[PDB]
RNA sequence: GUAUGUAUUUAUUUUAGAACUAGUUACUAACAUUUUUUUUUUAAAAAAUAAUUAUAUAG
């Protein structure tokens, strides 16, 4: 039937496998995994609830497919184009509109629009000489302008300083034209995204018809008849443009083009959104995750910070008027501190932020990351961060279009389970946690007063020993803390004033308290275990990773010799 | 709709005979017709 | 534009020359009786000895005016005429 | 005229004669705002 | 045209810098602020060796904004009642994380949703709409020149706590 | 490969790994393809009235009397249905020269201002990407190959890590805390070793041996064994 | 998670007991993520094997 139907090559242009970027198509076939709706099927459901769960897998049949379903030569049908993006779908299929919804949910399109947008203003802010340019002026256009098909402003404007001597209009690979015929004053670039169907794909084509029209036409406002124009194919990752060139700007533009279209964040959050919605793994992992092999990189020079959402969407259970319980949410806190100098920046969250809304544990994410961005926007450069690690794996997606504003802060999930959550159980931080009235950020300083006599590093892992404590057993170490009345905590500090003997004591309090618990409750002795073991169970390090092994391989190594 | 587009099969190799492939018909009489005789159809049913 | 109302016609339209229609250039000879009419709106709407009147109801021409719009309208024109032609695709034939 | 006298102000009919919301609806929108054949048929009649 | 900058001089060595916080809930409020940014300024010109030198002009240039509406009496009275915060609890010898806490309610403020979020999900709801940061959103997404002179002030801030430490 | 089915590693009988399939241009995928071109082929190609052998006397385009470039068959759906296909620019030549002629018929400080530049010596839909920054992919547009990972945005450089070979993973480089970690990881490693005999089969307590345990204890141990040599 | 319903007044109308104490059951809650193949003896003995998961469900 391969046979059949003409090869992997005439199967795979109908299918939605150009857009994805796999390297080969011999990494279609894996061992894939459910995930979600293997674990929803064995639960407590609905029957309105369990038919549901079967209409899962033919959203990723219709994505698949969906070149050849949504294609455009059409029999009838009236086009109808999404509602913040710029797709036309012939007719009105239910499931392809969630598929494609899914894809480009939290404005991806515009974000993927303006990060284009700034990346080639910043590469003519870098190129101010040779090409002549005396501004590189962004335009400020309507907010609808990145999908209004329609007809289009300009937004990058090129002011220069006397003249340009400026070529008839050709493609980006023509390698032949005249820069004599005209001269002009400015210059405008423009950037048009389109979504290609399985027909309708010839970039060059639609380049050029959107520049010889939007030139001509005087519905689209630009300043001067000179510019070019640059198009993006999204679902087929290509790309072209189409305009005015004069001496210097045609191998400047084509090189702009091949390393913006390899290493944009935003074409690759759509990229990677395109492989989950078909379910399809690729290993692109460059840099290892914050694992206790790592673990010492957390004290390098460079800023970076801790963001935490565990304690983001609290509820209080109560019952209604009829026999169901019902959840009203709470205070909340977003716990990011940098581990290097301690600063603790608790933003605490009002329930006037969950005011109208529902679903309310899929938008705390959002808001943790809208928060993270906002915090990140109000430092300096200089003090922005340079490496951000999310605690859980939630958070990796509204961190990334979030901080797809901020090119150069790297994002780290971390590997091993840290116990920051037990930081809500201090007293005084639930203390200002709840008691306060309005969405407000508020400073500490967790490393109490431990930076003068005690090092940062041994103040970290004394941190984890405690917080580790609170999240174990609670109450046994709050009451280890609380032996003596006559240690007092000031009113500027976390935890109660100890000297320094009496840090090594309560530490070794702990260790034996944690240790203890969980040679108890898991029935695995201490003792036996390699010292290797017990740094991976207090640091909450999990086994079945790669790094355990590599650990292992390279210390039997060591000592083999 | 079937009417006109088959109708534009029967125009269109009289009128590209020796002429290409391009557009430019425009002889738009009997598509014309089809929908003047649809309108007169649906006049008593949309004012009912 | 979706967003644009209808333009005004006293303003935008009216005071604007018309442009240039299709209007197959005739010769002066070949087609010398039906030249200076072809092309008008109703084509002898007053001229009562081709026309009953302006009400435009019935017509009556002459022999080489007749014979120009013959040769005239070479594209259009039946061109079968025999009644043998129509051997088994007459009406009856369909309907048996 | 017809739209507004109904209650509808969150539809918009643009002068391409598109029916659109302006928001996001309710149900009770939905069920107060589903306008028959007979009006889209007019309205198809119209963008024509 | 410099007659006015002498005596305009003359009295800037007569007034002073002075912030207290009864005074803070407006004119001369304006330009005890106005001064001590200077005098800030002027500390860190005392001593541009030490630093990073290259922050100094772009710090100027981002900050010429603020300091023309604080010499105009022309700046918002919610603003700048919490910039006179963050600047008093500057100005006071030991409590320099207060002014970095006043801070973060100069920039971000009390609002709920600082920057907007849109289209969170598949399931579009009206509510959504609330979320949206157009209408109400954290002085430092109102223009991008305040941007620069709020993220100037923490400059300044970062500045102070190194001249305390040190000198 | 393991994951690959056995009736796509068989080839077929006419073909006598995996050459059959290979030939949108699969295997090198990763990389974004670009604009092919626009190419705009015309080829060339009895009547009583015309005087021609080709047609019939209903077919001839010129007037009935009293007595050739053609669209080239490419069959793409954009190329069909192209707008401007053929076009010379005639359009682009009149809107320049009417945009020429329009051209030809075209062709401050305050007090307190420069009080405050002589003292110093001298619209809630804007975006969050803070123009006055740099990306880091953008300056090495020129030559090839780009160190930045679009997943992790981070950019790799020589003073930040370096590459395992093998593993083709980039660790970082340490400085000062993680260097005074790394070091002092080492001296507990080796001073419990020489405290115990810590073999890791002896089977006893140990727990005052793992650094993280008790971290205080080995910095105050770390530094007066400083303090003494 | 919907449907659907319910709550949101100010512009003034005349004159047998008392005390102490902890866990067991049901039901509800869009609120929350510690491996595979064995063998043998009565804890010990053998054999083995491989750069890291979903924000998606409604009558
Ligand atoms: O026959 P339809 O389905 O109505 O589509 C035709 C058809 O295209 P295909 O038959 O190849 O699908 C014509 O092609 P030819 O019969 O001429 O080969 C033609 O194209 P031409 O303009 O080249 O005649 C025409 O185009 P138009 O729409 O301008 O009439 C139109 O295409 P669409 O219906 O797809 O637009
Ligand atoms: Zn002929």
């Amino acid at each position: 039937v391969i046979q059949a139907l003409g090869g992997i090559e005439t199967i795979l242009e109908h299918t939605l496998f150009k857009g994805t970027g796999f390297n080969s198509w011999e990494g279609l076939f894996w061992e894939k995994a459910s995930g979600f709706e293997d674990s929803m099927q064995f639960k407590k459901l609905t029957h309105a609830q369990r038919t549901g769960l079967s209409q899962i897998p033919n959203r990723r049949f219709t994505l698949w497919w969906s070149p050849t379903i949504n294609r455009a030569n059409v029999y009838v049908g009236f086009l109808v184009q999404l509602d913040l993006t710029g797709i036309f779908l012939h007719g009105k299929i239910p499931t392809l509109k969630i598929s494609l919804i899914q894809i480009f949910r939290a404005h991806l399109w515009q974000k993927i629009h303006e990060s284009i947008v700034f990346d080639i203003c910043q590469i003519l802010d870098g190129e101010l000489d040779v090409l002549q340019i005396e501004s590189v002026t962004k335009e400020t256009v309507h907010p609808r302008k990145s999908y209004k098909m329609n007809s289009s402003a300009a937004d990058i404007t090129m002011e220069s300083v006397h003249e340009w001597e400026v070529s008839k209009p050709s493609l980006l690979h023509e390698t032949n034209d005249s820069f004599k015929g005209l001269i002009t004053n400015k210059m405008w670039f423009d950037v048009q995204l389109r979504y290609g169907d399985y027909d309708s794909h010839d970039i060059s084509r639609y380049v050029r018809a959107k520049f010889l029209d939007y030139t001509t036409d005087n519905v689209s406002m630009y300043p001067s008849p000179t510019g070019v124009m640059i198009g993006i194919d999204l679902a087929y990752n290509m790309y072209d443009a189409y305009g005015n060139w004069f001496n210097g700007l045609k191998p400047l533009i084509q090189n702009s083009m091949r390393t913006i279209m390899k290493a944009n964040p935003a074409l690759y959050v759509l990229r990677e959104r395109i492989r989950k919605g078909l379910q399809i793994y690729q290993s692109s992992v460059q840099e290892p995750f914050l694992n206790s092999s790592n673990y010492a990189e957390l004290f390098n020079n460079d800023i970076k910070l801790f963001v935490d959402d565990t304690n983001v969407y609290r509820v209080t259970v109560h019952k209604t008027f009829e026999g169901n319980v019902a959840t009203k949410a709470i205070n909340g806190c977003i716990f990011t501190l940098n581990p290097k100098t301690g600063h603790l920046f608790l933003k605490i969250i009002h329930t006037s932020v969950w005011a109208g809304q529902k679903r309310l544990s899929q938008l705390a994410k959002w808001k943790t990351a809208e928060e993270v961005s906002a915090l990140v926007r109000s430092l300096p450069k200089e003090e922005q961060p340079k490496q951000i690690i999310v605690t859980r794996k939630a958070m990796l997606d509204p961190l990334e279009v979030h901080m797809l504003d901020f090119p150069n802060i790297a994002i780290r999930p971390t590997e091993l389970r840290l116990p920051f959550s037990a930081a809500m159980s201090i007293d005084k931080l639930s203390d200002v946690v709840m008691k306060a009235t309005e969405p407000q950020m508020v400073l500490f300083n967790i490393y109490d007063d431990w930076l003068d006599r005690i090092s940062s590093y041994t103040a970290f892992s004394r941190l984890t020993l405690l917080l580790r404590a609170l999240k174990t057993n609670e109450e046994s170490a709050k009451m280890i803390l609380l032996s003596d009345p006559t240690i007092t905590i000031k009113s500027y500090h976390l935890w109660p004033s100890f000297t320094d003997e009496q840090w090594i004591t309560i530490e070794s309090q702990m260790r034996d308290l944690i240790l203890t618990e969980y040679g108890r409750k898991y029935n695995v002795n201490i003792s036996a275990l390699t010292q290797t073991e017990i740094k991976d169970i207090i640091l909450g390090q999990n086994i079945k990773a790669p790094s355990v092994k590599r650990q292992k391989m390279a210390e039997l190594e060591a000592a083999r010799s | 709709i079937r009417a006109c587009k088959d109708l534009k099969h029967i125009i269109y190799y009289k009128f590209n005979k020796n002429l290409g492939k391009g557009p430019g018909c425009g002889f738009w009489q009997p598509a014309w017709r089809v929908w003047l005789n649809f309108l007169r159809g649906t006049i008593p049913l949309l004012e009912r | 534009d979706d967003d644009e109302p209808p333009l005004s016609y006293e303003q935008h339209i009216e005071n604007i020359e018309p442009l240039d229609p299709i209007n197959l250039p005739l010769d002066s000879q070949d087609d010398e009786y039906v030249k200076d009419w072809l092309y008008d709106s109703r084509p002898l709407e007053e001229d009562s000895k081709k026309v009953n009147g302006t009400s435009y109801k019935k017509w009556s021409f002459d022999l080489p005016e007749m014979s120009n719009l013959y040769r005239l309208s070479t594209p259009l024109r039946d061109e079968v005429t025999d009644k043998n032609y129509y051997y088994l695709f007459d009406k009856k034939s369909f309907f048996n | 005229l017809l739209i507004h006298r109904k209650g509808l102000t969150y539809l918009h009919l643009d002068y391409n004669f598109n029916l659109k919301p302006t928001k996001t609806l309710t149900t009770k929108e939905r069920k107060k705002s589903r306008l028959g054949n007979s009006f889209h048929l007019m309205r198809e009649l119209l963008k024509m | 045209r410099p007659e006015r900058i002498q005596e305009a001089i003359a009295q800037d060595k007569t007034i002073s810098v002075i912030i207290d916080p009864s005074q803070i809930g407006k004119p001369l409020l304006s330009m005890k602020c106005n001064l001590y940014i200077h005098e800030i300024l002027s500390r860190w010109k005392a001593s541009l060796e030490a630093y990073h030198p290259e922050l100094f002009l772009d710090t100027k240039k981002a900050l010429f904004p603020l300091l023309l509406q604080l010499r105009r009496n022309q700046l918002a009275p919610d603003l700048l009642i919490s910039l006179a915060t963050v600047l008093y609890h500057l100005q006071q010898p030991k409590e320099i994380n207060l002014a970095v806490q006043s801070y973060m309610k100069l920039s971000i403020g009390n609002v709920a949703w600082p920057i907007g979020v849109t289209s969170v999900g598949i399931h579009a709801r009206s509510a959504h709409s609330k979320i949206q940061g157009g209408r109400n959103a954290a002085n430092i997404m109102i223009d991008e020149r305040t941007r620069l002179w709020i993220t100037s002030i923490k400059r300044l801030i970062t500045f102070e706590e190194w001249y305390t430490s040190n000198h | 490969n393991i994951h690959i089915p056995r009736y796509i590693r068989n080839q077929p009988w006419y073909y006598k790994y995996l050459v059959h399939h290979r030939q949108l241009d699969i295997d090198n995928n990763s990389e974004p393809k670009i604009g092919m071109g626009i190419k705009d082929e015309f080829k060339l190609i009895f009547c009583r009235n015309c005087g021609e052998a080709g047609h019939k006397e209903k077919d001839c385009m010129e007037k009935p009397r009293k007595m050739v470039l053609v669209r080239a068959t490419d069959d793409d759906w954009d190329s069909r249905k192209d707008r401007w296909y053929g076009y010379s620019g005639k359009e682009y030549n009149e809107l320049i020269s009417k945009w020429e002629r329009d051209k030809r018929n075209k062709i401050d400080e305050e007090i307190e201002l420069m009080k405050l530049e002589l003292y110093k010596d001298s619209l809630y839909r804007t975006s969050t990407r803070l123009r006055e920054d740099k990306a880091a992919y953008l300056n090495d547009i020129n030559s090839t190959e780009s160190n930045y990972d679009p997943k992790s945005r981070l950019y790799k450089t020589e003073t930040l890590g370096a590459v395992d070979e093998k593993s083709k993973m980039f660790r970082r480089h340490l400085t000062g805390e993680g260097l005074k970690l790394n070091e002092l990881n080492q001296f507990a490693r080796s001073h419990a070793k020489e405290m115990g005999i810590r073999d890791e089969i002896e089977d006893k307590e140990k727990v005052q041996h793992v650094l993280v345990a008790n971290p205080t204890k080995y910095e105050y141990l770390k530094k007066k064994r400083e303090q003494e040599e």
